[PDB]
């Protein structure tokens, strides 16, 4: 009665058996293609890796500029693969930072130096991209080169117009001395310290 | 999101900035079309809840400016609102810094003067008695949210992003922070513009001290410290709130929630342990002027929301009149 | 050497 | 001890076109190009393997009365046929020819 409906769709897969679920959502294909959620409904509802694998072929095939579709297709293949779809995610979505850095953090360094690049250039406002380049800095063989990219990170931002606000920096801190980034963990904390004499 | 540089629809090129505050980034801009006037830009974020959040505190602010002409309520007056790559842009007077700001450029636990506190109070209560007039309760009323100008003469209060009528008091537990939470709006009971009240006492008492006024790690932690203060809660109070069952037993006995294992102790009775008089403390008009603004802070923060003082008693009070 | 691989067939097309 | 499993799972579902490797070995000039609408991926003729110095094509000469019947109008063999002319007519063996 109403097609093209994305929330009923969903309440329809949701309140369906699998078995019936699959032509739901074959139906709401036909009826309204290129739909995101109507992709990671029918990739949750396949049980299998070549089923997953072909939904999430069939909606990059649909709609190519869906992050959420290109997240699920990475997270399911080989890491090779994860980082031979995250490229072409990073290629036809360049405003996604969770893709290059998953594309940086899956390759060598040479590669993750430009895969930083290419993030430095598409968003330049992005904080999170520079945090992982550091931390791929400091996961590498050099050990000094964290402290001037931080540097340079922090005249970005202060040229950019995102001003420190102390938070999301000593965050991001934690989260680097909580997977193995210390370094680079302790001079976030020290470009935090410096900008956020008794009081 | 903004550049420095860039000028804001063609009229105000932004010149510094001032820092994200809750939700909302906020610059110091040149208004090109009013001989290089300073101005504030405050740019809503691209989330429509948070776009309708920004077009109520702009009506809200334009309420203010209708309801006080001569702006002599301390309140923020919006000279006009644009918009710029799909965001809601604010155009405010420029302030130099918050009470915050004061209070951490005059050193840990040190305060600011009397007179100065004096002045702070009489701004909050007459921005309590522009909320009240106006019929619209603010409930964020804190040192980051209280701006000030140039010379720290007078004060002006704003951030009011989380304002709300007072006909629709919802009863939720997602009010203001617990450094200066209400008691009746932490048990559930009925909100008023008395809980603005007792935060714009809280924040004179935080402005006086240099420190915290009740610093909860949650609403049993604020109750709690609201109890060592202001003594044990009546039964009317407590039966009148929705979230009582959280804060008080079946027989009204406190019940004090603590670390290692959650362990809870009951309390058949709470006695004020809380110092008014020893704290926030020198000449006799000074010490006269600190007893003043206790006896002020012990009258404005009580528990029951009925017995509280109103706007008109605390700004014709000894420590305001002085 | 042209290595066909499913990732490529997909930005490709 | 016995587990009643199930047969349809562990069929292939593609049948005649299900492809047991993931990768494909491409010759070294075998580029592709995708011109328009279209991909057109080109192998070229491939050399031939050079033949030994014991190792030709055997003509009719070689084969015995009982096989030269069998082969009329032909004088000589291929490569396939004459590297395994004794795997064949001499020896009565399984054989197993990939050609």
């Amino acid at each position: 009665m109403c097609p093209k409906s994305e929330d009923v769709w969903l309440e329809a897969a949701r309140l369906q058996p699998g078995d019936t679920a699959k032509a739901v959502v074959a139906q709401a294909v036909r009826h309204l293609p290129q739909s995101v959620r109507i992709y990671i409904r029918a990739a949750e509802l396949e049980t299998d890796i070549r089923a997953k694998k072909r939904v999430l072929r069939k909606a990059l095939e649909h709609v190519p500029n869906s992050v959420r579709l290109w997240k699920a297709a990475v997270e399911l293949e080989e890491p090779e693969d994860a980082r031979i779809m995250l490229s072409r995610a990073v290629e036809c979505c360049p405003t996604s930072v969770e893709l290059w850095l998953a594309l940086a953090r899956l390759e060598t360094y040479e590669n993750a130096r430009k895969v930083l690049n290419k993030a430095r250039e598409n968003i330049p406002t992005d904080r999170h991209i520079w945090i992982t380049a550091a931390k791929l800095e400091e996961a590498n063989g050099n050990t000094q080169m964290v402290e001037k990219i931080i540097d340079r990170a922090i005249t970005s931002l202060r040229a950019n117009g995102v001003e420190i606000n102390r938070e999301q920096w000593i965050q991001d801190a934690e989260e680097c001395d909580r997977a193995g980034s210390v370094a680079t963990c302790q001079a976030v904390m020290r470009a935090v310290i410096g900008i956020g004499e008794e009081d | 999101r903004v550049n420095i540089g860039e000028v804001l629809d063609k009229r105000y090129n932004v010149y510094g900035y001032t820092g994200q505050g809750v939700f909302s980034n906020v610059v110091r801009a040149r208004d090109n079309a009013r001989a290089n006037q300073e101005v504030a830009v405050k740019i809503i974020r691209n989330n429509e809840l948070m776009q309708k959040t920004g077009l109520k505190e702009l009506e809200f602010l334009k309420k203010l400016n209708d309801a006080d002409p001569d702006d002599k309520f301390h309140c923020l007056r919006l000279f006009r609102h644009f918009y710029h790559k799909q965001h809601l842009c604010l155009v405010f007077e420029p302030l130099s810094m918050n009470l915050r700001e004061v209070l951490k450029k005059y050193g840990k636990d040190v305060g600011l003067h009397i007179k100065a506190v004096r002045s702070y109070s009489q701004q909050l209560f007459l921005a309590l008695k522009l909320l009240k007039r106006c019929n619209i309760l603010h409930a964020d009323i804190k040192p980051d949210n209280i701006l000030v100008n140039e010379s720290k003469t007078i004060l002006k209060l704003c951030d009011f992003g989380s304002a709300s009528h007072v006909a629709d008091n919802d009863i939720t537990p997602y009010l203001v922070s617990r450094f200066y939470r209400a008691p009746e709006i932490i048990i559930g009971k009925s909100y008023d513009y008395g809980i603005d009240m007792w935060s714009v006492g809280c924040t004179l008492y935080e402005l006086y001290t240099g420190k915290i006024l009740f610093p909860g790690k949650t609403n049993n932690h604020m109750l709690k410290l609201a109890m060592d203060l202001k003594g044990k809660m009546p039964n009317k109070m407590i039966r009148k709130g929705v979230f009582k069952d959280q804060h008080f037993d079946q027989n009204l006995n406190f019940m004090y929630i603590e670390v290692d294992r959650e362990k809870v102790t009951v309390m058949s009775t709470i006695n004020p342990t809380k110092d008014l008089l020893a704290d926030l403390i020198l000449p006799e008009d000074q010490r006269k002027k600190v007893h003043q603004l206790k006896d002020l802070l012990d009258q404005i923060l009580m528990l029951d929301p009925a017995k509280r003082i109103s706007i008109n008693q605390a700004l014709q009070h000894a420590f305001i009149q002085e | 050497a042209i290595v066909f691989n499913a990732t490529s067939e997909f930005c490709r097309t | 001890p016995r587990q009643v499993l199930d047969l349809e799972d562990l069929v292939f579902t593609q049948g005649s076109h299900f492809m047991a490797n993931k990768r494909c070995q491409l010759p070294d000039g075998s580029f592709r190009r995708q011109r328009k609408g279209y991909e057109e991926v080109h192998v070229p003729a491939l050399k031939p393997k050079p033949f030994g110095s014991e190792e030709q094509l055997l003509p009719v000469e070689k084969l015995p009365k009982y096989a030269q019947a069998g082969f009329e109008g032909f004088k000589t063999l291929n490569r396939i046929q004459s590297k395994l002319y004794r795997a064949a007519l001499e020896t009565d063996e399984n054989l197993l020819l990939c050609a």
